């Protein structure tokens, strides 16, 4: 497996190169926001992001070595976590705001337009604030996002052993980055733990979010793409 | 089958 | 503060001594969905009481406001119960040891509707711990991490200083076990990523448990109800 | 809340 034969610097480059672009929303500033119209905006955006995610996942070292069925499972489990970590990453330099898109930067007061959304909005803001405090680097971000993809669905499955070897290698890569950044040996393991523990809160935000998304569906608030419907149904 | 499944190929 | 002056060995020792006892259920060989749920609820309720006094013995926890202590427990209680369950189930492949006199396999978990999926996730976690050969000293560190980390939302800094201390402790345990540097970092990562799955299980289970509270399946205790209510608002 | 009481005593 070439995934395992990559050096740390090689891991970083591949992951950086695989990064998806930032997309714009179809935000139309001619009309006031409603619950439905904002959910419509976020849904459409998320759907276009999903297509890019799928192609990004294929470029995560080791991922294409898994059966089609395991690739499906991992993405079904992690998709929202992945959308969310990307959102908090690009919102980092926007304190108090979430940059859903360059043309869709929202504060919590706008988040309140959608029933039950502001609570999760608040958790996302706090995570972005946390990443900002830690001075999260791009190289570290792409490692975490890949860890989420490989880890979040591994416990619900040989194939599992392969996944853990890749994960170990991303750990090596994270430490490598931190040491190269000049952190002491102790600072390295402490920062590793801090970043990984944040993944627990990202899981939490995903689980909570999924509940509301399902709710919005069964309340016909907004039309969902068939892809989105399948991803949602996978969590039920 | 699933749309995800097909997308992971195309 | 005290928790920050503690050594790795002291931290380990403080946590070991703080461990709550293993409780029995009042089960007698006679098994409806209401029977099994009642035993588990009764059990969990009594475990909660011990957990609270255990939390107070976790270094640094008492330095926090009463308000923050409440928030951390409200957020983490089911995660703590679950990791407790998987730990003691380690040496019982395919079975969950809720209590010494209540050992259950997955087919029995099917007795309660929707419970088997959570059942299966807990089993896979226990199996994971078994394959990693999780040590008691590592387990107490992980459980304390869950308490302090899961809801950490001045106060946060103190919480983060303690968390770092516990990370140092975990690494100390591994270096002491003979693990190389690379192996220490890898094992630390592995253990911490498992907490993500433990969070996931708590969220899924909380979802079901509330579905039962409104269905009146079984009389959840007052304390349990308040713990469950905290995850709704 | 009960939890509050238990944390005190
Ligand atoms: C586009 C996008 C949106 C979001 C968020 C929400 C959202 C909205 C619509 C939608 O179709 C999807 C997939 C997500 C909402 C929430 S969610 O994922 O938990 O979904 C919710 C929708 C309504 C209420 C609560 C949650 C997080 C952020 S915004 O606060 C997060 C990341 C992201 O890339
Ligand atoms: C006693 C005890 C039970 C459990 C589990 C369940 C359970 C049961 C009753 C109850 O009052 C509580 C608090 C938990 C069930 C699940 S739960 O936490 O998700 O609660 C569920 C109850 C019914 C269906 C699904 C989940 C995990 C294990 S058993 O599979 C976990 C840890 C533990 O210490």
């Amino acid at each position: 497996s070439l995934a395992l034969s990559l050096t740390a610097d090689q891991m970083v480059s591949a992951l950086l190169d695989a990064e998806p672009p930032i997309l714009y929303s179809e935000y139309d500033p001619t009309r006031p926001f409603s619950e439905a119209s904002m959910m419509g905006l976020l849904t459409n955006l998320a759907d276009r992001e999903l297509v890019h995610m799928i192609n990004w996942a294929k470029r995560v070292p080791g991922f294409v070595d898994l059966t089609l069925h395991d690739q499906v499972h991992l993405l079904e489990c992690a998709w929202l976590e992945i959308l969310m970590i990307g959102l908090v990453w690009r919102s980092m330099e926007h304190p108090g705001k979430l940059l859903f898109a360059p043309n869709l930067l929202l504060d919590r007061n706008q988040g309140k337009c959608v029933e039950g959304m502001v609570e999760i909005f608040d958790m996302l803001l706090a995570t972005s604030s946390r990443f900002r405090m830690m001075n999260l680097q791009g190289e570290e971000f792409v490692c975490l996002k890949s860890i989420i993809l490989l880890n979040s669905g591994v416990y619900t499955f040989e194939e599992k052993d392969h996944i853990h070897r890749v994960l170990d290698k991303i750990t090596d890569t994270l430490i490598h980055l931190m040491a190269k950044a000049g952190l002491t040996l102790q600072q390295q393991h402490q920062r590793l733990a801090q970043l990984l523990l944040i993944l627990s809160h990202i899981r939490h935000m995903s689980n909570k979010g999924m509940e509301h998304l399902y709710s919005m569906k069964c309340k016909n608030v907004v039309p969902l793409s068939d892809l989105l419907l399948e991803m949602l149904d996978a969590h039920r | 089958h699933k749309i995800l499944h097909r997308l992971l190929q195309d």
